């Protein structure tokens, strides 16, 4: 149905929508490089369970 | 006449053109579907869920939190008869004031 | 963090590969959706600030605020789109790509984590503003008023800048966690005074306090309807915040020199509310009561009290979506009259009977009337000055009564009394209007409900 | 319609130098 | 390639190309004196380029498809409108004396761009120093006013100044009882309503000032009608010249190498003829020239740069 | 002139400033300043006007006097240490006898009066020259001699030319005075800086070099010399004068802006060495360049001139100019701000 | 910079007519200088008027340095404190209003009060704490 | 200031010593942006030209996005280099001047007397 | 997600920050300090080798 | 059409644009490779693999 049109002038909605769960990647990779001090504090530092090896990802 | 120049255009009325007219714009299925737009996602996903939301929010400041410590502490403290709340917060059986 | 920052910069290129008609609708969907988003942001721990990474970081401060921005940005598009219908596509674009563009640098200034971070977007807010007020604006001296707008802010700022950067020769860092957890009493020495001066004035000039005021009346009026409300609901207050987050090393120094700021806003917005009271201009009548609120603040922030704080946070925001519909108002109406005369179109109840509503508590919000968000505002900074002198109440309440005096004068001098005669060209109100003046109304009464969301990290 | 520049804002403009004098008049 | 540095450089002179069929002629006169049937004949037989009477839409010929663009989209100004209230307020006079002005400046270049680029001489009509008989012409009966000269001046010092004097100047001497004659036969009602005293003060301008002054710099030669006809008889006269006065008999192939930069460059030829001097005749408003711009960009092949219009055709956009 | 000679004159140009920059030896510094003025006149001649006539006569007179007034520093020099190496000095009075000599070239005090007059005089392309290729050679020599300044001397020097250099400007009708009167504003910030660190003049030299690239080529594309000339422009083409605004901006240093930079990185190097009332005198005057910035930006894109009917011929014919570098000089012109760590390659 | 170490050789509020003759002796070589600036770039048609010229530019600028260098001594004196930068301050405007009396106009004389004024607190301001404008290369 | 280190071969845009160095990891997001000055350049190359913007030339524009993405990386190198050896003869340094960097005596808040002022 | 990570990632951030804080302050320091002393890598002002230094026996013994 | 002249842009410069994508290739293809290299020899120099 016009798809061939439908997209040329409704391919923009898509670009924010990507934007936000791009944003989350970039949100999910930074802290990675942030772990440092992970189960670290003896305020929340404790005992590893015996399946999860991260407490917080 | 100064310049060459044109005479200050009339306000067009959105309604003699289209009497349902929204004023979002001059074409009127665009207009019929802004005002779709504008309301959809702007009162219904915004503000109803949005305030439920932000109503629903989970435990903020920890308000609740530390009413059900005080409620286990304050209920500590008299029971040994101890003042309910010490006038000082930073012990100073451990404090070293100079001289 | 991101997940806000690429959706508003994302959003840049949708606007211009759009279709040539559909940039308005476009861009408002995900505006709105961007809104949404923010909203998530809105959620706060106890005491730590949610801190994202060392570019980026919120706290119960920041939140209300970013939040507050993103649910601006579809308002300008929808109050925009009448006065920019007859214009080239380009330009319509670039119109909505300055827009977010200085969206873009307020959520980026408002979640930085480097004063210098936070500095560099603070003027840079300037030049997407500087070209709104110039280009679009509807008006002769509205070149003159850039200039005043531009130059005055740079003449604050740029001491801000020599001091900022002293900071970091002789203190390391200027991350905001690292000067709160390594402040050192500020001393009395005749350098430290400059020292104070220079991170104050900054945040002064852009916070129009009496004296350094002059460029809002002629920011606001021969700004167009998107560049008022953006400048008045958000510019006015980069001011506020840099001054809740930088005071955090002008003690005790700030118990001693706030003296003659104290006296200044305190005097000043018995003055200016003065003036509300006797303007001949719409948009400058309401233009200098956000100097009248905005004072309030001075003396909120400038005390330095738990409550002052948590009051100034409440103003911080009521009088922003408040300031920005009275600006949706008088933009509403003038276009029908192509006039800022306030007793140019008397009688507007008559002919537009909702108006006359949106009016109506569009002034109470303003009035401070109990619970608004403006009440709580103004009723917390009240006790906190009470608390520090008990003379400032003589002040304090006068501004209400005289805050009551002017803000239904608009009222009685626009919405009632006799229609003008001479006019026929007021047709009815679009539901675009009516839909937008809701859309500022109704999440301020929401707002009521929760205070604690917009009190602050002081809270 | 937005105001824009006239001849008035040119001649402004134009000239030897817009902050004119006796001096620098002729 | 074009006569960029490069080509130069590499050998492209322009002293090799031009033979002694290189020449500006003119061939110029009183109205309908016939000087542009003379004019066809000097190019037949001398096997030399012809360029006829730059008009409003001179320019329009050159760009696009050469379809003579909108009075509006293009001059402002209409000579039929001219005839009818020669001092009419809008300035249809002096704007139209203006745009002449431009479009036979254009014209001049595209002869000497030519010339240059081939050794073959120029023909054309009313070549830019003639133009001010209209003016002068135009001034003494009031139909511009005064101030208009001093512009039309200002911009030919600016301009006319590096575009060198013609070699030899044929001139259709013409009485004006004689045109007086010819314009009813011409029949169209605008023209017939052309005053004596217009065609009188064309002449003396003409006579008195064209012919002298300019003289100096290049060979004139007068005809009367009957030595107009006679295209024999000129042909080999316009032969019979050294042509030494003028700087045309001067130059190397440094000028050239020079004078063709500026020509080649459609924008700069015509650079100054936009000066920033402000009267009412000439200068249009934001509003309304913001407007017609717009509405000339919105017209086909135009919108983008030549050899980039996607709707009349342009294939490969994204490759070139 | 012909192409052939007019490449063989910048390239000796050219290489007469990479002479000055690449020579250990006091007289090859000399002689790669005379033979850069022994060129530098006839480019100025190409237009062969007048008005040029009299700005290259004002151009070789006050560059050949610093020049030869150069020579006594190098000889002064000579005289008390025997050292024809280009290295810290051993005489104040020569020491100072070479700044005030090598500030003429440039042109920051008093000494800056010829920089309007000449870049008035002759064409756009020579004064791109002029302004921007012609600065390198005179602060190739203070770069290497930067430790022996006197540091008074060579501040006040800075001081007067961001200050006079700014303060005119407001005064300027013609764009090729604006234009000079920036450069001499621009010439003080960066030779404030020079006696603190060196890395961040040179930081200042490439970013001051990327917007004049781009402001006078832009110019050049604009054809236009006056500011009422260059308001027109919006007709012809409205998107050159929309870049040349946010070069305008740029150079005026509002942030985000790559102009904002140098003076940012100024500011903290002085501040660094303890000078902080220095800085922030020259930030305040900083908006006097901002000003007529702002009052060209509002006459030739914020706002909108009215335009001439002959610009309708301009409108059906297109330029035939390559503009060469433009595209890449305005982009790196105006946001290079994320990248400022780069400078450190510079040291 | 002896002739500047004059002033800052007597100390503040101490042997007025000494701080004077300083004070005016700055003022007189600064009018000097500028006088003879404005001789070269502004041409004074007849000699005798550019003498004229000078002397105005010299006997103002004395004027204001003379004025100054009491003001700020005896107020130091009469006060009994040096330190204190509103010394300066009453001086400062002090000049500025004998700016005023030399141009004879109310406006320049009060513009040149303020600023003045404000400049002559920032400079004592500067020599209490140790403030430097010309700073040697540190870093 | 490093302009006359030993070692420093002049004329040498990366020294050989500098490949001991984590080179930029190829999407950096440095270089990301380096590679959108490159972009940002071609789409106003097409506007001065008066071309199609976006769609106009796609060779031009993504030259552009190479050139400035290589002399990016090569840059980055260079800059991470000084920023390693500023940081590497720094601490040569402080190790070598031991009496000109003492070590600050270890007292917690506790003992330090920090007057206090009351807001009021 | 639970206050864990924000806890234990602005402790990461309060890390960093103070270790690029203490070098800047360090960072001023030894450029003030070998500046001055000169025994230092960096600042090292060009001198002149003393390999261009002729030692061949000249013309005259008192050399 | 149009333009009765071909203009000098008219035509795809198949020479030039046909080098364009050959410097990018290499220019690319040169960077990958550059990377790569640095990246095993920095390991190899800094102990790692
Ligand atoms: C750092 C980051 C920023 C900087 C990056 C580096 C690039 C900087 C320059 C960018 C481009 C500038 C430019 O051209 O702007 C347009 C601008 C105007 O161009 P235009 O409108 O075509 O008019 C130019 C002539 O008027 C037209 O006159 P013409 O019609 O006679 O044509 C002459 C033209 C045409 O070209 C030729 O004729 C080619 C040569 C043929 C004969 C010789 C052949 C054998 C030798 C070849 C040598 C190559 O040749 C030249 O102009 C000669 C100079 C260029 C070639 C030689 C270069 C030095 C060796 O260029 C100039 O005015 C040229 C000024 C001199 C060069 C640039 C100086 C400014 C920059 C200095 C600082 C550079 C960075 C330092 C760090
Ligand atoms: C930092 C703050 C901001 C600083 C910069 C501010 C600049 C503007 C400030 C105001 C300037 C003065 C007022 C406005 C002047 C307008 C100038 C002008 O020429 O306007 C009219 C003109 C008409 O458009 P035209 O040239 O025909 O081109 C249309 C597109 N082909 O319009 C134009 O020429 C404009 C053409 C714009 C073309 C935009 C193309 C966008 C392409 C986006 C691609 C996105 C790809 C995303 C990919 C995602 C996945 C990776
Ligand atoms: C550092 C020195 C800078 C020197 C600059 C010289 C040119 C600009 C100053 C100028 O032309 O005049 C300023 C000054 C007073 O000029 P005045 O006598 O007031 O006349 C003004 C109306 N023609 O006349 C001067 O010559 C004084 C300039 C230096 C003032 C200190
Ligand atoms: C603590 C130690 C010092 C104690 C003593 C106090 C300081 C010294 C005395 C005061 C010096 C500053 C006050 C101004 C002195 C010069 C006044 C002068 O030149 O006046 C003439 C003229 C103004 O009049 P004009 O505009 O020409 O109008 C009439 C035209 N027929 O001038 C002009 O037209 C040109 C504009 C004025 C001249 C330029 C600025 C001169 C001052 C610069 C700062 C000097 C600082 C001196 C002290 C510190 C350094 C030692
Ligand atoms: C339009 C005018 C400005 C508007 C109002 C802006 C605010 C007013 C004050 C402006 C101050 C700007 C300069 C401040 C920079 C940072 C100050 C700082 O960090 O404090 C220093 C304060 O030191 C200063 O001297 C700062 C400057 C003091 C004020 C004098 C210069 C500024 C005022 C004149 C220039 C600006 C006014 C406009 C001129 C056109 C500390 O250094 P210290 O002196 O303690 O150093 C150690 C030791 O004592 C020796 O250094
Ligand atoms: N202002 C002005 N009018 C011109 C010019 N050239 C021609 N005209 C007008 O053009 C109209 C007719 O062109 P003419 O050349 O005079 O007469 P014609 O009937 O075309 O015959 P020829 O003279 O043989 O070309 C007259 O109204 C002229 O005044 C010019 O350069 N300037």
């Amino acid at each position: 149905m016009n798809v061939l049109q439908i997209v040329r002038d409704h391919w923009v909605h898509i670009l924010v929508p990507v934007g936000f769960v791009f944003g989350c990647y970039l949100d999910r990779r930074s802290d990675e490089k942030l772990t440092a001090f992970r189960n670290k504090s003896l305020l929340f530092k404790r005992e590893l369970r015996p399946n999860e090896e991260v407490t917080w990802k | 006449i100064r310049l060459q120049e044109d005479p200050d255009p009339e306000d067009e009325n959105l309604y003699e053109k289209n009497p349902d007219s929204h004023g979002y714009d001059k074409d009127p299925i665009v207009d019929l579907w802004n005002m779709r737009v504008v309301f959809f996602f702007g009162f219904s996903i915004v503000l109803v869920l949005g305030s439920t939301f932000v109503a629903y929010l989970p435990d903020y400041r920890m308000q609740e939190w530390a009413r059900r410590e005080a409620e286990r502490l304050v209920k500590y403290r008299e029971a040994n008869g101890l003042p309910l709340m010490e006038s000082n917060c930073f012990d100073p059986n451990k404090i070293q004031l100079p001289e | 963090m991101l997940k806000i920052i690429i959706p508003t910069t994302m959003l840049l290129p949708m606007t211009w590969m759009s279709k040539h008609n559909m940039i308005w609708i476009n861009a408002t969907v995900h505006s709105l959706l961007i809104s949404l988003i923010s909203l998530s942001l809105l959620n706060q721990l106890g005491e730590n600030s949610l801190n994202f990474s060392l570019t980026f970081f919120s706290d119960s401060l920041s939140a209300p605020l970013l939040v507050l921005t993103t649910w601006l940005l579809p308002l300008m598009l929808m109050a925009s789109q009448s006065h920019l219908s007859k214009e080239t596509t380009t330009r319509k674009k670039l119109y909505i790509t300055m827009l977010i563009l200085l969206q873009l640098f307020l959520i980026m200034t408002f979640t930085a984590t480097e004063l210098i971070l936070f500095y560099i977007l603070f003027e840079a807010t300037l030049v997407p503003t500087l070209i709104i007020i110039t280009r679009w604006g509807n008006q002769t001296e509205r070149l003159n008023a850039g200039l005043y707008f531009l130059f005055y802010t740079l003449a604050g700022s740029l001491p801000l800048l020599v001091a900022l950067v002293y900071i970091q020769n002789t203190t390391g860092s200027l991350n905001f966690l690292i000067i709160h957890y390594w402040s050192h009493p500020l001393s009395n020495s005749w350098s430290n005074i400059f020292m104070w001066l220079a991170c104050i004035m900054a945040f002064m000039v852009k916070m129009p306090l009496y004296g350094l005021h002059l460029w809002l009346p002629k920011a606001h009026v021969e700004a167009p309807i998107a560049g008022s409300m953006v400048l008045a609901a958000v510019l006015l207050k980069l001011g506020g915040y840099g001054m809740m987050r930088i005071t955090t090393i002008l003690n005790p120094l700030t118990n001693y020199m706030a003296y003659p700021f104290l006296m200044l806003s305190m005097w000043g917005m018995i003055m200016t509310s003065s003036i509300c009271l006797r303007q001949t201009d719409l948009k400058s009548l309401i233009a200098y009561s956000s100097v009248s609120h905005m004072a309030l603040v001075i003396v909120a922030i400038m005390i330095q009290t738990p409550w002052s704080f948590m009051g100034a946070t409440a103003l911080m925001i009521a009088h922003g979506l408040t300031s920005s519909m009275l600006f949706c108002l008088a933009n509403t109406n003038y276009e029908r009259v192509h006039s800022r005369t306030m007793i140019l179109a008397r009688g507007l109840q008559t002919l537009l009977p909702l108006m006359a509503t949106w009016w109506l508590m569009a002034s109470l919000t303003n009035l401070a009337l109990p619970p608004s968000i403006n009440l709580i505002g103004e009723l917390f900074i009240i006790t906190a000055s009470f608390s520090w002198s008990n003379i400032t109440i003589i002040l304090m309440g006068m501004n209400m009564m005289i805050t009551a005096l002017y803000s239904l004068y608009m009222l009685i001098t626009t919405q009632r009394g006799k229609y003008t005669h001479h006019i026929n060209n007021i047709k009815a109100s679009f539901t675009r209007e009516n839909a937008l003046m809701a859309l500022h109304i109704l999440p301020l009464l929401l707002l009521t409900l929760n205070p604690k969301m917009i009190l602050g990290p002081l809270y | 319609r937005q105001w824009q520049p006239d001849v008035e804002w040119a001649e402004q403009f134009g000239g030897a130098v817009m902050y004119p004098t006796k001096e620098t008049a002729h | 390639l074009q006569y960029g540095p490069l080509a130069f450089v590499l050998g492209e002179r322009t002293t090799r190309k031009l033979t002694e069929t290189s020449k500006v002629i003119t061939v110029d006169g009183n109205i309908c004196s016939g000087k542009g049937r003379l004019a066809r004949e000097i190019a037949e037989k001398l096997g030399l380029r012809h360029f006829p009477e730059a008009g409003i839409h001179y320019a329009d010929s050159t760009t696009g498809d050469g379809k003579p663009l909108d009075v509006q989209l293009s001059g402002n100004c209409s000579l039929e409108k001219f005839y009818d209230d020669p001092k009419s307020n809008d300035g249809n006079s002096y704007r139209l004396q203006s745009w002449l002005y431009a479009s036979r400046l254009l014209q001049y270049a595209d002869a000497l761009e030519h010339l240059l680029s081939t050794g073959q001489g120029v023909v054309l009509e009313r070549s830019i120093y003639s133009d001010f008989v209209f003016l002068e012409a135009m001034y003494r009966q009031g139909f511009i006013r005064k101030q208009c000269v001093e512009h039309y001046n200002e911009v030919k010092k600016v301009t006319a100044c590096e575009y060198l004097p013609p070699h030899v100047v044929v001139y259709v001497d013409v009485p004006v009882p004689e045109i007086q004659s010819r314009i009813q036969k011409k029949g169209n009602p605008h023209e017939m309503k052309i005053t004596a005293a217009y065609l009188q003060d064309i002449e003396n301008a003409y006579k008195k000032t064209f012919l002298p002054e300019m003289s100096e710099k290049c060979e004139v030669l007068q005809y009367s009608a009957r030595e107009a006809e006679d295209a024999e008889k000129v042909v080999e006269d316009i032969e019979y010249l050294k042509c030494d006065k003028g700087p045309w008999p001067d130059q190397d192939d440094r000028t050239f190498h020079r004078l063709r930069m500026l020509v080649q460059n459609k924008l700069e030829v015509l650079n100054y003829t936009t000066i920033p001097v402000y009267l009412p005749e000439i200068t249009i408003g934001a509003h309304q020239s913001d407007r017609v711009f717009q509405k000339f960009t919105e017209l086909p092949g135009r919108k983008y740069s030549p050899g980039y219009n996607e709707d009349v055709g342009d294939k490969w956009i994204w490759l070139k | 002139m012909n192409p052939i000679i007019y490449t063989t004159l910048i390239m000796t140009v050219m290489s007469g400033t990479m002479l000055v920059m690449i020579s250990s030896h006091w007289l090859l510094i000399w002689i790669g300043f005379e033979m850069n003025l022994l060129a530098m006149i006839p480019v100025l001649m190409k237009n062969f006007n007048p008005r040029a006539t009299e700005a290259a006569t004002k151009y070789f007179l006050t560059q050949a006097t610093a020049s030869m007034m150069l020579m006594m520093a190098i000889i002064i020099n000579l005289l008390y240490s025997g050292q024809w190496t280009i290295t810290k000095m051993f005489n104040p009075v020569a020491m100072t006898m070479m700044t005030m000599a090598l500030a003429m070239k440039l042109g920051l005090s008093p000494f800056h009066f010829w920089v309007p007059e000449v870049t008035q005089g002759i064409s756009l392309q020579a004064g791109l020259l002029l302004l921007t290729w012609q600065k390198l050679a005179p602060l190739s020599v203070l770069c290497q001699i930067s430790q022996s300044i006197n540091p008074n001397l060579m501040l006040t020097m800075a001081m007067l030319s961001i200050l006079i250099g700014g303060w005119g400007g407001l005064n300027q009708t013609q764009l090729r005075k604006i234009m000079a009167y920036s450069s001499i504003a621009h010439m003080g910030w960066m030779t404030a800086v020079l006696p603190y660190n060196t890395t961040m003049t040179i930081l200042n030299l490439l970013i001051y070099i990327t917007m004049t690239l781009a402001m006078f080529m832009l110019l050049i594309h604009s054809s236009a010399t006056t500011t009422l000339s260059l308001s027109h422009t919006w007709n012809k083409m409205p998107v050159i004068t929309s870049l040349m605004m946010v070069t305008l901006l740029s150079m005026g240093g509002l942030p985000p802006l790559s102009g904002f930079m140098p003076k940012w990185m100024i500011i903290q190097e002085m501040t660094k060495n303890e000078s902080i009332i220095m800085p922030t005198l020259m930030a305040m005057t900083a908006l006097l360049n901002l000003y007529f910035y702002m009052r060209l930006a509002y006459s030739s894109s914020l706002t909108m001139f009215p335009s001439t009917n002959n610009m309708k011929m301009k409108w059906q014919f297109e330029h035939t100019k390559q503009m060469k570098l433009l595209p890449t000089m305005i982009v790196l012109s105006t946001l290079v701000l994320p990248m400022t760590p780069a400078l450190s390659s510079l040291n | 910079k002896t002739l500047l170490h004059k002033y800052s050789d007597i100390p503040e509020g101490t042997e007025c007519h000494r701080k004077a003759y300083a004070s005016t002796s700055i003022g007189g070589a600064t009018g000097l200088i500028v006088s003879a600036y404005s001789i070269a770039l502004k041409p004074p048609a007849s000699f005798l008027e550019g003498v004229a010229r000078t002397g105005r530019y010299t006997f103002t600028s004395a004027a204001i340095g003379a004025i100054f260098g009491l003001t700020s001594c005896i107020s130091a004196q009469v006060r009994e404190k040096p330190d204190d930068p509103l010394n300066y301050f009453i001086g400062g405007c002090a000049g500025g209003l004998t700016l005023g009396a030399r141009t004879r106009s109310y406006g320049i004389g009060a513009a040149a009060c303020a600023y003045m004024g404000l400049t002559a607190a920032l400079v004592k301001m500067g020599q209490l704490e140790g403030w430097q404008v010309f700073a040697e290369p540190k870093v | 200031m490093m302009s006359g280190r030993p070692g420093r071969v002049p004329l040498q845009f990366l020294p050989n010593e500098a490949r001991s160095l984590p080179p930029p990891k190829l999407t950096d997001p440095r270089l990301v942006y380096m590679g959108f000055l490159g972009y940002c350049s071609g789409l106003i190359d097409n506007a001065i030209r008066r071309r199609p913007v976006v769609s106009a030339g796609l060779h031009r524009q993504l030259l552009y996005v190479t050139s400035f993405v290589f002399f990016g990386y090569y840059l980055l190198k260079r800059q991470d280099y000084m920023y390693a050896l500023r940081d590497h003869d720094m601490f040569a340094y402080v190790k070598s001047h031991p009496e000109d960097f003492p070590e600050k005596d270890k007292k917690t808040y506790g003992e330090i007397l920090e007057e206090f002022h009351p807001v009021r | 997600d639970g206050p864990e990570k924000n806890y234990e990632k602005t402790m990461a951030i309060l890390q960093i920050e103070a270790e690029k804080a203490e070098l800047r302050l360090k960072e001023l320091e030894v450029r003030r300090l070998m500046r001055a002393r000169g025994d230092g890598p960096w600042y090292q002002y060009p001198t002149i080798d003393k390999a261009l230094i002729d030692h061949s026996p000249k013309t005259t013994p008192d050399n | 059409k149009f333009y009765i002249r071909e203009p000098p842009h008219g035509s795809p410069d198949w020479l030039k644009v046909g080098l364009t994508l050959g410097t990018s290739v290499f220019l690319w293809i040169y960077l990958i490779k550059q990377h790569k290299e640095d990246v095993l020899e920095y390991k190899r120099r800094n102990g790692l693999e």
